[PDB]
């Protein structure tokens, strides 16, 4: 996923792969884990990188 | 007795107190050259021999890195768990002196038994540090996560603190 | 926060009679019951709910 | 000469808590069970045997705490090492009756026979927990085969209500993570611990090794399933 | 024991804004850049944990003696002198 983010430096953009809603995501996660326990995430952190592969892999 | 109440208060707060223990290390043993006491306050100095010793484990490693740049990741985060872990052990010391000074005072078995459950919990704290006196990243995320596959969830909670802030 | 929370007002896990942000509370365990005079005693059992 | 009745009464705690007294000294054995304490002699015939027959109470106590407390800690991970910290949390809340017991001297107020009469029930309640402790280090059972012998046991006991309550109460608290691990196999279809415990042991139609040496604690049928 | 004990705390509050204290000397080393503390010979044995409060005040005037030399002299308004100011709202 880190691979293809730099393809599109190739291209040269500046964009998040397609939508800005994973822009959105980088701000709304900060706040979630910090707001935690002392927890992190990890079996639903796998599920949304799913979400992010299909959507870089098609539009690259 | 009672200078000995006063004197437990202080290996606890830092190391060293009223008779010197000449060592920061093994374990921090009673050193006054007092044998002609009876030999159960010998038993209670083992015990709160390895409750000072144990306090001066966690100081050793925050203290090593004595904070640098290099290897300002990782390594630092897990250095403000063993910040965090260490002020309440000052925390339950100050209700300990709350107790000796009153405007029981004196020690019972019920604080014999209270400092052991720190203990238990310090000491999930010192096998996180001895398997890995490294620095490098992903190295102590899978140090602290080998401790985290282990039975019984009461200290298991204690290393997804650490397991969550070293992944933070 | 609620393991800070918890950790601060448990005292270490050093307080089980209540968990409260005192640093200046007296421990002391609670006095002996009415009938252990009559019954013994015997070790107390904890539950979950 | 009646100062020196309270003191062997006070001495005899600091057994009872498992630690060297101060004129009641211990002997040295490597796996002791019953470790001798040779007594500090009393002048009137009587309050000396009195000593003696609390002595096995504190004895088998003293005993069972010491390497169950240890012996746990160094396991691997398996249900025997929640169990085996779950004794070490029991032996926690039984200090609170003997740290207010000598709460309220501060002068005599206690005799050896109220010590006794205090922990009569507590006596059955200790060693019903000493009979785990023996059956676990004669077999050294791995983890699928220490709650086989423990389900018959709090099912195959009665005798004391506050007994009964502890023995489920903690191996419901050991049964806890081996259920939790039967749902990660039997709705994900992982298997992870740090050694197997189950039967199924994975890597023709075979894919599984099988033993007849850790199956789950219920009858046998259920294992099949 | 005690009268020291309430002592020690209280010389310990004139020390910490970085001033003077009664039995507790301090000595600027260059021009007040570093400055050395030495406390009382004790008649307790709790030297080590006084000096645990040492170290505290010891880092404590380092800042602020820096920054009221870059804000009131070196007259860079960009920064320096801004920032001065920030840290000053911080002390």
């Amino acid at each position: 996923i880190g691979k293809s983010i730099n393809f599109l430096h190739q291209v040269c953009h500046d964009q998040t792969p397609a939508s800005k809603a994973m822009a959105v995501g980088k701000s709304a996660e900060s706040p979630k884990d910090a707001a935690e326990l002392f927890t992190d995430l990890e079996n639903a952190f796998q599920t949304k990188i799913d979400a992010a592969y299909f959507d870089t892999s098609k539009y690259l | 007795e009672t200078s000995l109440v006063r004197d437990l208060l202080y290996v606890f707060q830092g190391i060293d107190g009223k008779f010197v223990k000449m060592c920061n290390s093994e374990n921090c043993y009673k050193v006054d050259g007092k044998v002609a006491v009876s030999k159960s306050l010998k038993d209670i100095t083992s015990k709160l021999s390895e409750l000072g010793w144990l306090h001066n484990k966690i100081k050793k490693y925050t203290d090593q890195r004595s904070l640098d740049r290099a290897f300002g990741l990782v390594g630092q985060s897990f250095c403000a768990a063993l910040h965090q872990e260490l002020k309440e052990y000052y925390r339950l010391l100050s209700v300990l002196h709350s107790q000796l000074q009153v405007e029981s005072s004196l020690t019972l078995r019920r604080l014999l038994v209270w400092t052991f459950d720190p203990k238990i919990r310090l000491k999930t704290l010192a096998a996180l540090v001895d398997h890995c006196q490294g620095r490098k990243g992903g190295e102590l995320a899978s140090a602290v996560h080998a401790y985290t596959k282990t039975g019984d969830p009461y200290m298991r909670s204690l290393v997804q603190h650490i397991l969550g802030l070293v992944a933070y | 926060d609620k393991f800070e929370k918890e950790t601060r007002g448990s005292l270490f896990g050093a307080l089980v009679h209540s968990r409260t942000n005192d640093m200046d509370i007296k421990l002391d365990m609670p006095p002996v019951p009415e009938n252990a005079d009559l019954s013994g005693l015997a070790i107390k059992v904890p539950q979950s709910i | 000469l009646p100062s020196q009745e309270t003191c062997l009464v006070e001495d005899l705690l600091y057994i009872l808590i498992g630690v060297d007294g101060r004129y009641i000294s211990v002997q040295p054995l490597v796996g002791r069970q019953s470790r001798s304490f040779s007594v500090e002699q009393n002048l009137d015939s009587s309050v000396k045997e009195l000593v003696n027959r609390i002595l096995p109470v504190a004895t088998n106590y003293s005993t069972v705490t010491r390497f169950v407390e240890e012996n746990s800690s160094f396991e691997y991970g398996q249900v025997n090492h929640a169990l085996g910290a779950a004794m070490r949390t029991l032996g926690k809340e039984y200090m609170i009756l003997i740290s207010q017991l000598e709460h309220l001297q501060r002068q005599g107020l206690l005799s050896l026979q109220k010590l006794w009469f205090y922990i009569q029930p507590t006596l059955r309640t200790m060693e019903v927990l000493a009979s785990i402790a023996t059956s676990l280090n004669k077999g050294e059972c791995f983890g699928g085969a220490t709650l086989s012998l423990l389900h018959d046991r709090t099912f195959g006991y009665t005798g004391d209500s506050q007994a009964q309550e502890l023995c489920l109460y903690l191996t419901k608290a050991a049964s806890a993570p081996y259920f939790d691990i039967l749902e990660r196999w039997i709705y994900r279809g992982i298997i992870n611990d740090p050694y197997s415990e189950f039967m199924v042991e994975e890597h023709w139609d075979q894919r599984y090794t099988i033993v007849q040496q850790q199956i789950p604690s219920f009858l046998q049928k259920v294992a099949d399933k």
